[PDB]
């Protein structure tokens, strides 16, 4: 009903281009980008918009004069007339303005510090039905003012910037127990044995296995559930609430085409009822929906979670590498309402890092590729600075500890230093790189070298 | 400063432990130093020699050290033991 | 040395890249 | 005045250097 701090919301508008309400959501991408833009939801039944780059957290709301006074060095509900901290829930970074230009609009985006007025967010409602100084409840659309630019949250055409006209922003909330399912949370899959999807040099890794060992631990065996209920979409799971499900690792969905078999797939082939997946406490065909973030239904470790899809009515089980292939079946044995354990935040966070990792080089490759000809001329799609600014953060993602570390925390930087480490290692993301280095070693500067200036610092 | 380097050594994790007699030797001497009034003097007598240790970091120690070995019932736990 | 009164001198000078030859020479020899 | 109006000067627009030689001949 009502927004504090530490809440989880999102910003959206329906942009009318030519009477259509074009549902974009704001998704910055962190780790390879400082920049934002926009994230579809108008044909949410088929083109599933993401959710973990979108969301938001309100880590503080603060008044005027607090926060001047504090820039001079509990759960509190929102007001408007208060600045806010938002945080990108996945980068962990702050949304800003930034001093770029895409007129004497600036740009927005996150950065790493929190000092500043670029970070700071204060509200004001565009609707004569509230006033000043009570509180935002859902459903309250707002303009949102800048403090270091003093301007206002501008969407213009597709651009999200800060310029010295309004437009309205939508908020809708996504979540506020431990030891339950929540939505979009990230979880490995008990079955003995844990459910995996095939190691690398790809098939394109589009088949399913069954498997114990030490790939259970590892990358491959990650799971992050989404909704079609776009708000309130981080509510605690019940049973038979639809599911559509993206794989973690190779970026790809989880599609069912029973006629063929059980599929790998993008973001376009998964439609309703190619991915409608639901979870049942027995295996018979016995709420929808709820405006709030529900009751926890299921725990996470005592747990008997029957999958079914709704478009088929299957039941998925093992077939008889080891290979038991789960496939979709009508019965299937007694080992198919299966045992949950979720993850947590560094390992989800590297594993959205990898297949962000993959989209550039393979960009980076067959940009090359296409530089590859004899004459070509033409292939501007070649990444380079979006290469530089991820490469000096995975740089910074693998920075050793100082030695002005107290030695408790020096183990926990060193100890996650070791897991993302080994993650790349079972990912073989050094050999995607060590080509790289193949296809780079061909000159000693190149091509119309203008953008490709920074060939040697590229390669240092 | 002794107690702060089991901790660390404890924290330090090397995926199994190893002997390290000189912790053999110290969690030993440690464990070593533990009709109303007579007997209600010793409950004092004893908790002097409990607080010399637990506000030194030493109740921790024996609590990492059981973490850090995993299922090794090897003597150098059993010397954590006796001290806790 | 005060606050955001400094925060004018950017969005005043942000709307006008300088250019002002244009008012300062184009004029200024007839 | 001068915080006041200037801030209602982003809310309305109104090359500039560009159109002003513009005049010089039109």
């Amino acid at each position: 009903q009502f927004l504090r701090t530490d809440d989880e919301v999102v910003l959206q508008c329906t942009a009318t281009i030519h009477k259509e309400q074009q549902k974009l959501c704001l998704a910055a991408e962190g780790f390879g980008n400082r920049l934002c833009f926009l994230e579809s939801t108008s044909n949410s039944k088929n083109v599933p918009p993401d959710l973990s780059i979108c969301t938001f957290v309100l880590e503080q709301s603060l008044s005027v004069r607090a926060l001047q006074e504090m820039l001079a060095n509990g759960h509190r509900t929102l007001l408007y007339g208060h600045a806010i901290l938002l945080r990108h829930s996945y980068s962990g970074m702050y949304l800003c303005c930034l001093s770029t230009s895409r007129k004497l609009a600036f740009d927005v985006g996150l950065q790493e510090d929190t000092t500043g007025e670029a970070c700071w967010w204060t509200i004001h409602p565009a609707s004569k039905q509230r006033s000043e100084g009570e509180k935002v409840r859902v459903g309250d659309d707002l303009i949102l003012v800048s403090v270091s630019s003093e301007r206002y949250l501008h969407l213009s055409y597709l651009h999200v910037d800060a310029a010295f006209q309004q437009t309205l922003w939508s908020v809708a909330p996504i979540s506020s127990a431990q030891g339950y399912l929540i939505g979009g949370d990230v979880l490995r899959l008990l079955h003995g044995e844990c459910l995996t999807v095939p190691s690398g040099e790809h098939e394109q890794r589009r088949t399913v296995h069954y498997e114990g060992g030490a790939v259970s631990v590892h990358a491959r065996s990650l799971w992050r559930l989404e909704t079609l209920r776009v708000a309130w979409s981080g509510s605690h799971i019940r049973w038979g609430q639809p599911f559509r499900l993206r794989h973690v690792t190779t970026g790809k969905y989880l599609s069912l085409m029973e006629d063929k078999s059980l599929l790998l797939m993008d973001k376009e082939k998964a439609d309703v009822k190619s991915t409608a997946f639901t979870f049942r406490s027995s295996k018979e065909k016995l709420r929808k929906e709820v405006d709030g973030m529900g009751t926890s239904e299921i725990k996470y470790g005592d747990s008997v979670c029957f999958i079914q899809h709704i478009g088929t009515g299957l039941w998925l089980t093992y077939q008889s590498s080891i290979q038991r292939k789960a496939i979709m079946h009508h019965e299937g044995h007694m080992d198919d309402g299966l045992n949950l354990s979720r993850s947590q935040h560094e390992e989800s966070r590297t594993a959205r890092v990898i297949r962000s990792t993959v989209f550039l080089f393979n960009r980076f490759i067959r940009g090359l590729d296409a530089l590859s000809k004899k004459a070509k001329a033409s292939t501007v799609d070649l990444p380079i600075e979006s290469v530089s600014l991820s490469l000096q953060d995975l740089i910074g993602y693998f920075h050793p500890p100082d030695e002005h570390l107290e030695h408790e925390d020096k183990q926990n930087r060193l100890r996650a230093l070791k897991n993302r480490q080994n993650l790349f290692q079972e990912e073989g993301m050094i050999n995607l790189v060590l080509e790289c280095i193949d296809r780079l070693h061909v000159y000693s500067s190149v091509a119309g070298r203008e953008a490709g200036e920074s060939w040697k610092s590229i390669l240092n | 400063q002794l107690i702060l380097l089991f901790s660390r050594t404890a924290l330090t994790e090397k995926c199994k432990l190893e002997e390290d007699f000189l912790y053999m030797a110290y969690a030993d001497i440690m464990a070593k130093s533990c009709s109303f009034e007579e007997k209600e003097m010793e409950k004092q007598k004893l908790l002097y020699q409990q607080a010399r240790l637990h506000d030194r970091g030493a109740a921790e120690m024996v609590l990492q050290t059981i973490s850090a070995s995993k299922g090794e019932t090897g003597p150098m736990v059993a010397a954590t033991l006796k001290l806790g | 040395a005060k606050g955001e009164a400094i925060r004018i001198r950017s969005i005043l000078r942000s709307l006008i890249p300088l250019g002002d030859l244009v008012g300062v020479i184009s004029i200024a020899f007839q | 005045n001068a915080n006041v109006v200037v801030r209602l000067l982003i809310r309305r627009p109104e090359g500039l250097l560009a159109a002003m030689e513009e005049a010089i001949k039109i």
